[PDB]
């Protein structure tokens, strides 16, 4: 049995911004998957020994989202509450540049995100050092597609 | 920076399991990426065996799948290999490499120095 | 059933000229091919990953190319320290297949 | 099995994983 904690970034279908409200903690067992009930216990560096834990609920709706089928997954309009907008995964910045003024300090050029593209996975094959309203975020080689197709 | 220096017993006897330990130093193994074991046979031919991602998902080479397994550790920044039912032609040099967990873009960036595993009397 | 065949198993060289190494497949793998340089007594260093992208810190001499099934590898202005074994690896599907050596 | 490939498109990226006894 396995425990996972998840982080997300809002994805923009055009002008408006959307974000998927998947559960914060999802527990897997290889053959079985279920949401972590409460996670009201300390996580030691040695591993996971929850002093107060019990059996977890089952739900085919939300669980199937994590099974790879995003058609019937969580969905939430986040225009009012922007929330997370850029994350660093695999050393490749994941940002929703359609609503954040992301820039590259290698040349000062603005990165253009078009409605046909939802998320831009900026890598070092086009931006060695990136700078979103801050300081040097050194990005390594590519590990992700440059963007995600709308369809 | 990130370095990988593996070690293990290279004098395994035929028809018993082997053991290989890779000590990832300079970067945590549970943060991200995927960790791999690659071996090259005598003859410079390389083969890919299996991966341990940052999460506890794991797949192996279909040829070796029935007798291979990948583990890890958290307090110690290491991930191991237990391959049982060793036959005559499992002798090779086993390498430690780091790659992304997404397919495609599965290329190996940092490699290990390598160690020699022999299967003989 | 992806099998990668690297044709030039041996190649001579001299300091100051260009040499081309090739690799071939049997099923289309797009532009996804990588090139690793193995100096003796050191760790393998990737040079070109998917497409023809220079890895950060790798000299501009090495130049990837190719698409679909047949790729190449071009080295310009061979310095006396550029002699090692160059392998090619396809990283589009599983059963990740490498290639033969080169000198 | 969490297919990490499809969750990444909608922005869901795994940030930590472990096991419990
Ligand atoms: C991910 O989404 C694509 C596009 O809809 C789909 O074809 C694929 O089956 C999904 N992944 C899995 C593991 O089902």
């Amino acid at each position: 049995v396995i425990v996972h904690r998840l982080e997300g970034v809002s994805y923009n279908i055009g002008s408006q911004e959307w974000y998927t409200t998947v559960p914060k903690y999802v527990a897997t067992q290889g053959y079985l998957i279920s949401n972590f009930d409460e996670s009201s216990c300390t996580f030691m560096p040695e591993g996971t020994v929850c002093s107060q834990n019990a059996l977890y609920p089952m739900s085919p709706l939300l669980q199937e989202c994590l099974r790879g089928s995003t058609k019937s997954c969580a969905r939430t309009l986040v225009s009012g509450s922007f929330g997370n907008r850029f994350i660093l995964s695999q050393g490749n910045l994941i940002a929703n540049c359609a609503s954040i003024l992301c820039k590259c300090y290698t040349t000062g050029t603005i990165i253009n995100q078009d409605p046909d593209k939802i998320l831009t996975y900026i890598a070092a094959d086009h931006c060695p050092v990136v700078e979103v309203n801050g300081v040097t975020i050194q990005v390594g080689s590519r590990r992700y597609p440059d963007a995600v197709y709308l369809h | 920076d990130v370095q990988l220096q593996e070690s293990g017993p290279g004098l395994v006897k035929p028809s018993q399991s082997l053991s290989l330990t890779c000590t990832v130093s300079g970067y945590s193994i549970t943060s991200d990426y995927a960790w791999n074991w690659i071996r090259q046979f005598p003859g410079n031919k390389l083969e890919w065996m299996g991966y341990i991602s940052y999460t506890l998902t794991t797949g192996y080479n279909p040829s070796l799948k029935s007798r291979i397994s990948i583990t890890r550790d958290s307090s110690k920044n290491q991930f191991f290999l237990q391959l049982n039912s060793v036959t005559t032609e499992d002798t090779a040099t086993y390498y430690c490499a780091r790659s992304g967990w997404l397919l495609p873009y599965w290329y190996f960036d940092v490699w290990g120095a390598g160690t020699t595993v022999t299967v003989s009397s | 059933d992806v099998q990668i065949t690297q044709s030039p198993s041996y190649l001579a060289a001299s300091p100051g000229e260009t040499i081309t190494i090739n690799c071939r497949a049997s099923k289309s793998i797009s532009k996804y091919l990588a090139w690793y340089q193995e100096k003796p007594g050191k760790t393998n260093e990737l040079l070109i990953y998917s497409g023809s992208t220079l890895q950060s810190g790798i000299p501009s001499r090495f130049r990837g190319s190719g698409s679909g099934t047949d790729f190449t590898l071009t080295i310009s202005s061979l310095e006396p320290e550029d002699f090692a074994m160059y392998y090619c690896q396809q990283h589009n599907e599983y059963t990740l297949t490498f290639g033969g050596g080169t000198k």
